[PDB]
């Protein structure tokens, strides 16, 4: 196999995500027939976070709630991750240790 | 991918010494046929013999009954098509190389390591046997398979060696008559051969030849085994055994049914152990 | 009036007395050292750390993986730990210098759970693709890779005792493996929502297996469905369970709930509230674990937060 | 049992019944058949199988690293397989025909001679076992409307559709709400200026 | 349904009873099986599928399902045979009721005293379900 | 008969599959060896180190301006050190967004 470098960090921990909360929502949703139209749910998730990142309240009439909250909960981890990596690389080209133009202009939409 | 402890080696193939040395590899050469990494062996049958060290796998000899580096059978000593065309039945198996050969060949490889002593279809029907192919099983076989193949410069005449050229000399081969099914040129001349054997003439007249001396009954053959091994073929009219001669008389209505008892009975009816004499009737009250 | 009503042990109740909160990113697992000192933890922080069981104090933090930390256990014979995440990576933390001394790599993807032989010098990973893996220890080689499943492997256990190795999966199937061959003994199919939580007790047989639905329990040969128990209907992630008799069960919706060894009775059906910068329904329990002394009990939760509770020195919590 | 343990060698297929996932009767202190065994038992099995994994990773260290120095083998061995498939008359005398069987000393100057580059589909696995749930409810008409989801409206899909319908435009409550929008204090402010 | 569809009707019967074995708790596979009996003959491997099919314990649409399939051949001694492990399971009144049926099918007399003190003693020792003595009521008049 | 690629089918000599560490430290008796596991109470000991640790903490100047004295710094005191796990309104985030921002 392969490891995980620096440059496969956002394209490991998506793909992560989206597993755990597939195979949540696989061992979550109950006896019907159909379980997320294949792809539903992860737009959900996709929309509540893209809407957070513009801080839109993301009000969503008609939906179950377990399903959201899993997903707020999802896209708050999410949302952890990404202000304790953009507080760390903040720090590491404020003292100089990188001088990467793709972390500097990443901190600048991430700050 | 293999390794093996002793491969097949049917007789024809181990020469006419029981002591011979052998020397073993732990990875060899690839198959002719799937290209897999057995262990090839190599030894000396013959003081005029080559080496002949290892044609096939152990996997793919275990399939057929097959031997090692000729790719005979083990139970007669006959190619695999007349095997499965004296069956009927062909345990198929297929051409191409990554469609569904290895695969077929990985699974059945994978569902065969426990036992290693049977094939894996042929178990059910190597049983009903001996009737058709036993006309031609050959006993203590010509050794012409192992002597080593033809050498150049002596077609040429530039052969510097002589006669310390170890592989042959003066046999001009022919370019007339030389895989796994098909197709075998000789096989065809040998399935011409087994069907233009050598019967009793036929006598040009209208089926009238339904008697039959049929003798060599001793203390084996009886009137009521010789009557149901006939009422199989279909219903008497006037039967009789005779025991100064140890013979019996049978005959049928329309005689069809007795025709194939003479296709039966040409030396080739081999019931309670025995050869028995069959020569023609009289079908002339004589 | 109801069968096995009169005969279930009197377990005295769990309560809180100290929450343990420091880190920035999802608390997943919970370990303790065997002499009873401190206990090890990871995080989505990428920083695991470890936490004084008496005090209550960080002892000391330490960083090194790319991705999530899903698993981390200490050894009993050996003085160093193990830790495994989502980032392809086993690390194999030295506790004399505190650095990463082996490295395990080899896996097509991530690392959910892993789990040591008590005895022998070898170790049982299961992983995200489709396998659980045997790592040698002093060899770094993968000596069986148990390939079976359909799907994830959430938890594995192994003990001394045939059977050695437990994998339950998340093709909503468990089994039991043999760890000479490779080859499984014994496939058992059950739980119709996947199973993420099994478990040794460790004094004598009859382990449990964990599901959202009718939770069960099983045995060492030949299996065997000893009992099923009742309605614990809550999506599930960890069983801990206690040679006196008590186990505990912890899901994703924050509920938490005792059991009995005896009889299977739900005992306390405690819920944990959250610190306050959480939200009303974020609170899940993904770690749970006992002391050596088993007078403790110890969760981390999904509020990044570990719950510590103790005993209740009380006598009018009787069983109805 | 026979129609669910097809190819296997006398597996655990016996589950195959519906007698043994009722729940077993009511144990407390049954030792011979509850409790583990001594200390004697699983240590003899932890013998036995360490010392099998241990010669599985010496045959698998002398195998993925066997550069350095080993000898191949003594072979001094015969073999002596009886011909008992031919012979009455075949190599007249061949009775138990003992052979010699050495090994063919491999020179370290080859590379590797066979290409491993093949790449099959993963084959039919160990047979399905019987499932053997519990009895599958079906819930109502209204509990399944329940656990259901709207489409997506999302701006950015990059996905099967857009799905515009006359209704589901703002996607919101009303993009933006305050739950009182003012406070009065304000007021308390403003005229105390103006004054 | 392709094997059904077709003429072979032994390797249906080999794709069958594996599906069958292995999907234990689905009932279309059973129900579409017995369909096929139904167009096949009403031998006693039939019966020993039905045997089964009772063996792991379904629920009342299957159940009354083969008793209305015993009633459909007229077995008089083996329906009354099949029928004694039916109570055992699912004590619900809409059965309490439907176990008092060789009253209206064969009128029963002596072992229809016997179902009635059978329909006495059970449960609603103090409540009596408010259903039974309804219908027991309305054979005795 | 038949493995992997790690086993014989391969010599890939791969960079970090070497015998790095081919000795194993065992704990000895002075640490938490399993031979004092076997006997100690676990109990008692935690007990004590609980009990000995919770006890570890035991004018004429400004007569013309406006406002004369607002009488308060924080209102209350400055100690709080509390913990919101939301990271837009944790007091890191707060220091981070008044210290490196203008
Ligand atoms: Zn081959
Ligand atoms: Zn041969
Ligand atoms: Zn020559």
């Amino acid at each position: 196999a392969k490891t995980v470098t620096k440059q496969r960090v956002e394209s490991h921990f998506d793909l992560e995500l989206r597993a755990a909360v597939m195979h949540d929502i696989l061992d979550m949703m109950p006896e019907g027939i159909k379980q997320n139209k294949a792809r539903t749910i992860l737009q959900h998730l996709s929309e509540a976070w893209r809407c957070w990142k513009a801080n839109i309240p993301w009000k969503v009439p008609g939906l179950p709630t377990p399903i959201e909250n899993m997903i707020l909960r999802y896209v708050k981890a999410k949302a952890d991750w990404w202000t304790n990596t953009a507080h760390y690389n903040r720090e590491r080209i404020r003292r100089g240790a990188t001088v990467d133009k793709t972390v500097c202009k990443k901190n600048l939409g991430r700050l | 991918w293999e390794d093996a402890d002793f491969p097949i080696l049917c007789q024809t193939c181990l020469g006419e010494n029981p002591y011979i040395r052998m020397t073993k590899e732990k990875y060899g050469k690839e198959c002719k046929i799937c290209a897999r990494p057995f262990t090839v062996f190599r030894w000396c049958p013959g003081v005029r013999m080559r080496f002949k060290k290892t044609e096939v796998c152990q996997t793919c000899s275990k399939l057929k009954n097959v031997c090692q580096t000729c790719l005979l059978d083990l139970e007669y000593g006959l190619p695999i098509q007349v095997r499965d065309a004296g069956l009927s039945f062909k345990d198929d198996m297929p051409k191409s190389d990554v469609n569904k050969e290895y695969y077929t060949q990985n699974m059945e490889r994978e569902i065969s390591n426990s036992d290693g002593t049977r094939p894996v279809g042929m178990l059910g029907k190597a049983t009903s046997t001996s009737d058709m192919l036993l006309k031609l099983a050959r006993t203590t076989p010509y050794y012409k398979r192992n002597r080593p193949h033809i050498c150049s410069f002596w077609v040429k005449g530039e052969c510097k060696r002589g006669e310390e050229c170890p592989y042959r000399h003066e046999k001009p081969t022919d370019p007339d008559d030389p895989r796994y099914y098909g197709i075998n040129d000789p096989v065809a001349d040998k399935l011409l051969k087994r069907a233009s054997t050598m019967p009793r003439l036929d006598p040009p007249e209208d089926k009238t030849i339904t008697t039959l001396y049929v003798g060599g009954l001793g203390d084996t053959i009886t009137e009521t085994d010789l009557r149901n091994h006939f009422y199989q073929f279909g219903e008497i009219r006037t039967i009789t055994v005779v025991q100064r001669q140890q013979c019996a008389f049978i005959q049928f209505a329309t005689r069809q049914a007795a025709e194939v008892a003479a296709e039966k009975s040409f030396n080739k009816l081999i019931v309670n152990g025995r050869r028995l004499n069959v020569k023609w009737g009289r079908s002339q009250a004589a | 009036k109801a069968p096995t009503m009169p005969k279930p042990q009197w377990h005295p109740p769990w309560k809180l007395y100290r929450v343990i909160s420091g880190h920035l990113g999802w608390v997943r697992c919970i370990a303790v050292e065997p002499g009873n000192q401190w206990f090890v933890t990871g995080s989505a922080d990428r920083t695991i750390k470890i936490w004084d069981l008496a005090s209550g104090k960080l002892k000391l933090s330490l960083t090194g993986h790319i991705s999530t930390v899903r698993g981390v256990i200490v050894s009993t014979r050996s003085p160093y730990l193990f830790s495994c995440g989502e980032d392809k990576q086993v690390k194999c933390w030295d506790l004399e210098y505190n650095k990463v001394i082996r490295h395990y790599h080899g896996h097509l993807s991530a690392v959910y759970g892993l789990d040591l032989h008590p005895t022998i010098d070898v170790l049982v990973t299961c992983s995200r693709d489709s396998t659980a893996r045997i790592w040698d220890v002093r060899t770094k080689a993968s000596v069986h890779t148990l390939s079976g499943h359909t799907n994830a492997v959430a938890t594995v256990r192994c003990q001394a005792a045939e059977p050695q190795i437990i994998t339950g999966s998340h093709d909503t199937t468990i089994r039991l493996w043999d760890l000479v061959a490779g080859k499984t003994r014994v496939t058992l199919t059950n739980h119709k929502k996947s199973v993420r939580a099994v478990v040794l007790h460790p004094r004598h047989y009859t382990f449990a297996s964990g599901s959202p639905d009718n939770i069960k329990q099983w045995k060492f040969p030949d299996g065997s469905f000893i009992q099923n128990l009742s309605g614990h209907n809550a999506i599930i992630n960890t069983l801990t369970v206690n040679s006196d008799g008590v186990l505990v069960s912890g899901a994703d919706n924050g509920t938490m709930h005792l059991w009995d060894w005896r009889t299977g009775y739900n005992f306390q059906r405690v819920h944990a509230a959250v610190q306050p910068g959480s939200l009303d329904s974020e609170s899940g329990i993904f770690a749970c674990a006992f002391d050596q002394s088993e007078s403790r009990l110890l969760t981390a939760e999904a509020d990044k937060t570990i719950k510590v509770y103790r005993e209740d020195d009380t006598a009018t919590e009787e069983t109805h | 049992d026979a129609i669910a343990r097809q190819g296997q060698s006398k597996d655990k297929v016996i589950y195959s019944k519906y007698t043994d996932l009722v729940p077993k009767e009511v144990m407390n202190a049954d030792d011979p058949d509850l409790q583990r065994p001594d200390e004697e038992a699983i240590k003899e099995i932890t013998e036995k199988t360490r010392v099998a994994l241990e010669k599985s990773v010496s045959q698998k260290v002398a195998a993925a690293m066997p550069v350095r120095a080993a000898d191949k083998l003594a072979p001094a061995q015969y073999i002596r397989y009886t011909p008992s498939q031919q012979g009455v008359a075949f190599n007249s005398g061949a009775k138990q025909r003992v052979i010699r069987m050495v090994e063919m000393q491999k020179d370290p100057m080859e590379p590797p001679r066979f290409k491993i580059n093949k790449k099959i589909p993963r084959g039919p696995p160990s047979p399905p076992a019987p499932v053997m749930h519990s009895p599958s409810r079906k819930m109502t008409v209204k509990e399944q409307q329940e656990w259901k989801i709207p489409p997506c409206i999302s701006n950015w899909k990059n996905a099967k559709g857009y799905t515009i319908p006359l209704d589901k435009r703002l996607a919101a409550d009303g993009r933006g709400l305050q739950t009182v929008h003012i406070n009065e204090n304000f007021a308390k402010l403003a005229e105390a200026l103006y004054i | 349904e392709m094997e059904m569809k077709n003429r072979q009707v032994n390797h249906a019967r080999n794709i069958w009873d594996r599906a069958i074995t292995t999907l234990p708790r689905v009932n279309q596979f059973w129900y579409k099986y017995t369909y096929m009996e139904e167009m096949l003959g009403n031998v006693a491997g039939a019966r020993q599928v039905f045997e089964r099919w009772m063996e792991w314990q379904p629920e009342e649409q299957a159940w009354h399902s083969y008793i209305n399939f015993e009633l459909r051949y007229k077995e008089v001694d083996r329906a009354r045979t099949i029928y004694e492990r039916f109570v055992l399971v699912h004590p619900d009144v809409k059965n309490w009721i439907k176990y008092a049926r060789f009253e209206e099918k064969h009128a029963y007399f002596a072992h229809a005293r016997k179902v009635y003190e059978r329909a006495v003693e059970f449960f609603g020792d103090e409540h009596m379900d408010e259903h039974l003595y309804v219908a027991f009521a309305k054979f005795e008049e | 008969k038949g493995e992997g690629d790690l086993s014989q089918l391969s010599k890939q000599y791969s960079s970090r599959d070497l015998p790095s560490h081919t000795k194993i430290k065992y704990r000895q008796t002075t640490q938490d060896a399993p031979e004092e596991v076997r006997n100690r109470d676990f109990r008692r000991e935690l007990e004590e180190r609980e009990r000995a640790a919770a006890r570890e903490k035991n004018r004429r100047w400004d007569d013309d301006v406006v406002f004369k004295n607002c009488a308060k710094g924080v209102d209350d005191q400055k100690k709080d050190k509390r913990f919101v796990n939301d990271t837009l309104r944790s007091e890191f985030h707060k220091k981070f967004m008044e210290k490196y921002i203008k």
